[PDB]
RNA sequence: AGCCAGAAACCAUGCUGAUUAAACAAUACUAUCUUUUUUGUUUGCUAAUGUAAAAGAGAAAUUAUAUAUGUACCGGUACAUA
RNA sequence: CAUUUUUGGUAAGCAGAACUGGCGAUGAGGGAUGCUCCUAACGCUUGGAUAAGGUGCCUAAAUAUUCGCUCAUGAGAUCCCAUAAAAGGUGUUGGUUCAUAUGAACUAGCCCUGAAAAUGGAUGGCGCUAAAGCGGAUUACCGAUACCAAGCCAUAAAAAGAAGAAAAAAUUUUUUUUUAGAAUCUUUUUAUGAGUAGAAAAUCGUGGGGUUUGUGUUGAAGCGAAAUACGUGAGUUUUCGUGGA
RNA sequence: UCGUUAAGAUGGAACGGAUUAAGAGAGAAAACAAGUAAAGAGGGGAAUAUUCUCUUCUUUAUUAAAAGAAACAUCAGUGAUUAAUUUAAUUUCAAUAAAGCAAUCCCCUGAAAUUGUUUUCACUUUCUCCCCGCACUAAUGUGGGGAAAACUGGCUUUAUUUCUUCAAUUAUUUUUUUUGCUGAGGAAUUUUAAAAUUAUUUGAAUUUUUCUUCUUAUAAUUUAAGUUGUUUCUAUACAGUACUUUCUUAACCCACUCGUCUUGAAACACGGACCAAGGAGUCUAGCAAAUGUGCAAGUGUAUAUGAUUCUUUAAACAUUUUACGCA
């Protein structure tokens, strides 16, 4: 059920994944909102597929935050580790999906000299 | 002189002269008790909304007791409230300081029996929302004057065992 | 030294207070707003003379002779070391079942009460305590195997500490033995291990 | 179950800030919102709801009515959350103390003129921050083309809103149910 | 309350089926193999693991119920015992 | 559609009205089952105690207590609700009027007769008779997202606001962490949270354009498979594999 | 869509929700270990191209520590339990052992002669005794008829209450035994102030006090002023069979074809074999209100002219004082 991890309380694991998408193939897995008659999902049948709601949402101290404890900030330039240096004790670095090896060892370097881990650090190696 | 007035049924299916009854009396949730000024209108207001609610004289204990242990009061500006447990004296002394009544005791004692500042004091509280029972009840859509087990309208001292049960 | 509000008269102990978070800006703070920690104040069964029961321990089912109320609440017991072998053994209240049943049946075990007092009043709770350096020098052989099994326990019988508390547990089985033992039928009980079967009540069950 | 008007909630209306991205105005309904919380006085919270308000109810105050009003107020400083509007049936300016939210260039040109005195509402806010002394005033909300449509319905009984014509020609919209001779008359 | 005889009805009997019972019994012969003990079971494969219920998994009169069981006499009588 | 008043029509789960409440537009708990009956209206969670309703088993709690009545060769068993009457009864139980511990007459309780249909068949089923039946009463226990307390989320309203040293580690001085002032903003508080048709706002994505400052063959996009990933969510971000602009 | 291998499942569906499980995978980025010493690889800064000096990664081992999960204790909030308790109140007793009083009698309870009375006689026990019926009975007795007494009960007393009692039901109160659940917050001046409590100090009070009250002065503390402490363990790990987490079946409880028009669809209402791509409130005209913007008794610059305007320029810029639209 629900996730405690120090002072970080989130409630919901489980992804709310579309209404009864194996039943109809065609369907895909993420949140579409049923504006059908007496869809068993609106009309609020025990028992079906979860609706997603706002009352699930994140506490205000953590909002975005990760097991890390640091928020996460995607870096795809070297210039990005100088706001990162000032803020380095509340947010982490996470290497975007296109840097080229040589740029991103770079990086991961700079990184270390930040005294920031990389959360994706083994990438590209 | 006073009357407690205990709710006891659902918001579901109200009659509508029964609806703007209980918005004036102020017994909006199920489980509120409110304190009422014994008069010939309150009594047949009290009346029409009988069924629904349980009733009677408090004694000095229970009158104490609920005002300690579940008594709120309406901190903000006029109809700006909001509901703040009391706690300290000094809040509800600013308030009913004009009034000149000043302290828990003094809300007691006029709560208790109705005095010179009764309508402010009693209005100036928040409604006393209880819990259940906690031994429940004989059957809740009967009365209590019924031969029949119940107990709905006048249960005149009794309603003291009855809000002690649900404390 | 005690709050008496309500006549409780409640016994302060001075709180350690080790807990710090970074506070609502600028740096940290200790958690700990209070100074003074309550004494523990245990319930009226737990008493110095009775024979109880060690629950989980080890050496479990044993009848142990409680000894020192250590201040930390958990107090010292013993199912002599004479009779059973079994170490003077730190043990919380909630661990232990303390009977009605009393060492001092006889005037000779009662004459000998004084002694059995000093040798309780000496101990102390740093003399339990596993020492972070030999509890290091047992991890470090880690890195055949039963031989070592062995050498941790010859390591955890050198300390000073442990030969400091077995001369006083030593002392009181020597001091105690003789007129215990004397007593055959007593001597079994106190031999002879807690046990649960069939018709063992528990809720009626005097102990 | 709680039972409750309006679920409980205050759900009055009006502006919530202002809409514009001006930064001027954005600039000048910070400072008086920091004067309308901090001083004791109506006057200040006045002008700064007065100041975030809609276009139609920015009009324009007319020079002379402003001069007409302070003739009682003779030494005293006006102020007007609106545009301030010259006059051509106007002779003369009488010589006065105006703060506005703008000014036309012929009107402030014929203040200076006068010898009178443009404010605007940051020197306003810097000379007078309590409002001591000072006057509101603002211009007619109900002068509008619009208003002039609004009420009721045309032909009907004791009616006399404009109609939205279909256009301006002598045979068009004075027949039925506008004189007795045709139909009947409002 | 207690009973009796009494129908082309009823249930057996009879007769048919019975991989309708994921049913079963007896007999006949056979497959380096069976039996006892020790250690192991942290290229599709070629050492090898599973339990719905250990914790003292302790306990075999009997018709009974407006009375039973022995023992002694001739299903009955007498005498003990729960 | 329902209660109550109600008109037509033999009647009708029929047609037509009145007042009010529901459903429609509504989950949830009970009613054996059931759009509407009863209880009761709903953010996300933890715990409590109750309601309607139950407590022989299915099926959670009593083979509870307590007084009656009840045996049926088709008994009976929770509103709506799925049949049932006039009329009988020397079955049994109480009454009440008469007569002389009996003979009459009545009376209403239960039970019986009155009481026949269509796949095999329905107190929900099994079953139940010292009830688990019918009529009471006495408690305890069980029983909801309703009720109370607590946390968190968003919405609504209200407060309030346009500058300074705290801790730990060392050996007073060295070392380690922190040190907020961005108005659709930050801190705080309380209240609130149903929903079709419908209205609004906040978002997220796609094609192109200007602008800004980046990503490219030390393999990007794309695609498959994923990720202790992030978001209430649409999504976003990322890894490995393929891939080659 | 179909094939191969492997893993799982399989008693008339199939999938799902909620919650755990066992398997199968994955992971170290918070999910342990700063600094110190030794020798490798790099990089910088200063002094007047190289001396001085500062730095980060690999490597050997060497002391910290912190962090979470447990566990108990301690508080404060909130429950559940099982013992109680105070002084009142309300036609409430019961014994204790000595006295008395009356026998169908009395505490009682019957039955009788607007408005009050009051008076009459009816009523107990017996394991006591007698007579008839003699064993006649449900009976270790008995049907009928009579007596006897005061043991029994009842009243009046006098003492007595832990011998046995001192109920019960309200009222105001005061506690207590186990125990369940909870811990938001984070106090640069509301974690402050007072209260409380303890040790002091001064004056009073009164039910008169080893938790008696107030206020006079001083300190500490917490019941004030939203959890803290201690000890384990992970672990002396570097990813492991543990731990995180995905997938996977299970199992308990719940779970009717979606869209759709219709008051009403799980329907014996209609559409839908399947998958991919494409696939439906737009544009113009005129008008309106809204809100922004510029100007204001004016406004727009129309057609068009003009220019040291000429890849982008098909726009941009300009307009030598009663033109026209609308106001």
């Amino acid at each position: 059920a629900v996730k405690k991890v120090g002072k970080i309380i989130k409630k919901r694991t489980k992804k709310f994944t579309r209404f009864q998408s194996n039943r109809f193939m065609r369907v895909k897995p993420a949140w579409r909102k049923p504006r059908g008659i007496d869809c068993r999902v609106r009309r609020r049948y025990k028992g079906t597929n979860l609706m997603p709601s706002i009352g699930y949402g994140s506490n205000k101290k953590t909002k975005f935050l990760l097991p890390n404890n640091k928020y996460k900030y995607v870096v795809k330039n070297v210039k990005e580790m100088e706001p990162l240096i000032m803020n380095h004790t509340k947010y982490c670095v996470q290497i975007a999906h296109n840097v080229s090896s040589k740029k991103r060892k770079q990086i991961i370097e700079r990184a270390k000299q930040m005294n920031v881990s990389v959360i994706n650090a083994k990438a590209r190696l | 002189k006073v009357v407690f007035v205990i709710r006891l049924k659902g918001v579901n299916k109200l009659p509508p002269k029964v609806r703007s009854v209980f918005r004036l009396l102020r017994l909006l949730q199920v489980h509120n008790g409110v304190f009422v000024k014994v008069n010939k209108a309150t009594k047949e207001m009290l009346k029409i909304v009988e069924p629904y609610v349980t009733y009677g004289y408090p004694t000095l204990s229970t009158v104490r007791k609920l005002l300690y242990k579940r008594g709120y009061v309406r901190v903000g500006k006029v109809r700006r409230y909001a509901r703040k447990k009391i706690q300290d004296n000094a809040d509800i002394s600013k308030h009913l300081g004009k009034y000149n009544v000043h302290g828990i005791e003094d809300m007691v004692y006029q709560l208790y029996t109705c005095g010179p500042v009764f309508k402010k004091v009693n209005n100036f509280l928040w409604a006393f929302k209880l819990k259940p029972p906690r031994k429940g009840f004989k059957a809740k859509r009967h009365a209590f004057n019924e031969p029949r087990p119940g107990d709905w309208g006048n249960r005149e001292a009794h309603i003291n065992e009855l809000i002690n049960r649900m404390i | 030294k005690h709050y008496n509000v309500k006549g409780k008269k409640k016994v302060l102990v001075p709180v350690n207070a080790k807990k710090t978070i970074n506070k609502k800006y600028f740096g940290r703070k200790v958690a700990s707003k209070k100074k003074y920690v309550v004494q523990r104040k245990l319930r009226k069964s737990i008493e110095v003379g009775k024979v109880a029961i060690i629950l989980t321990g080890k050496h479990m089912g044993k009848r142990c002779i409680i000894t020192k109320i250590l201040n930390s609440g958990l107090l010292a017991v013993v199912g002599p070391y004479e009779i059973n072998g079994v170490p003077l053994k730190r043990v919380d209240s909630r661990y232990l079942v303390v009977t009605s049943t009393n060492i001092f049946n006889f005037e000779n075990i009662a004459k000998l009460k004084d002694d059995f007092l000093n040798y309780a009043q000496d101990i102390d709770d740093d003399s339990f305590i596993k020492t972070l350096e030999i509890k290091k020098k047992q991890k470090k052989l880690l890195k055949f195997m039963n031989n070592v099994i062995d050498k941790i326990k010859e390591i955890r019988k050198e300390d000073p500490k442990v030969q400091k508390l077995e001369g006083i547990q030593k002392d009181i089985g020597s001091l105690l033995k003789p007129e215990i033992l004397k007593n055959k039928v007593f001597a079994h009980y106190l031999k002879s291990k807690f046990t649960l079967r069939n018709d063992m009540v528990l809720h009626k069950m005097k102990f | 179950g709680i039972a409750l008007k309006n679920v409980g909630r205050i759900k009055k209306h009006g502006r919530k800030h202002l809409v514009s991205k001006n930064p001027y105005l954005r600039l000048l309904v910070k400072l008086y919102n920091f004067l309308a919380r901090r001083t004791n006085a109506n006057f200040n919270k006045i002008i700064a709801k007065r100041l975030i308000m809609p276009k139609r109810y920015r009009p324009p105050l007319s020079l002379s009515k402003l001069q007409y009003h302070m003739a009682n107020h003779p030494n005293d400083i006006a102020v007007v959350v609106g545009s301030i509007t010259d006059d051509k049936r106007l002779f003369s300016l009488k010589q006065l103390k105006v703060c506005a939210l703008r000014f036309t260039e012929t009107a402030r040109k014929r203040i200076e003129d006068a010898g009178g005195e443009c404010l605007t509402f940051d020197q306003l806010a810097l000379k007078y921050p309590t409002g001591k002394k000072c006057v509101l005033l603002r211009g007619p909300t109900k002068a509008r083309t619009a208003e002039k449509h609004f009420g009721k319905a045309p032909g009907k009984p004791k009616s006399k809103a404009r109609p939205y014509v279909r256009s301006k020609g002598r045979k068009f919209e004075k027949a039925r149910g506008r004189r007795k001779s045709r139909a009947y008359k409002k």
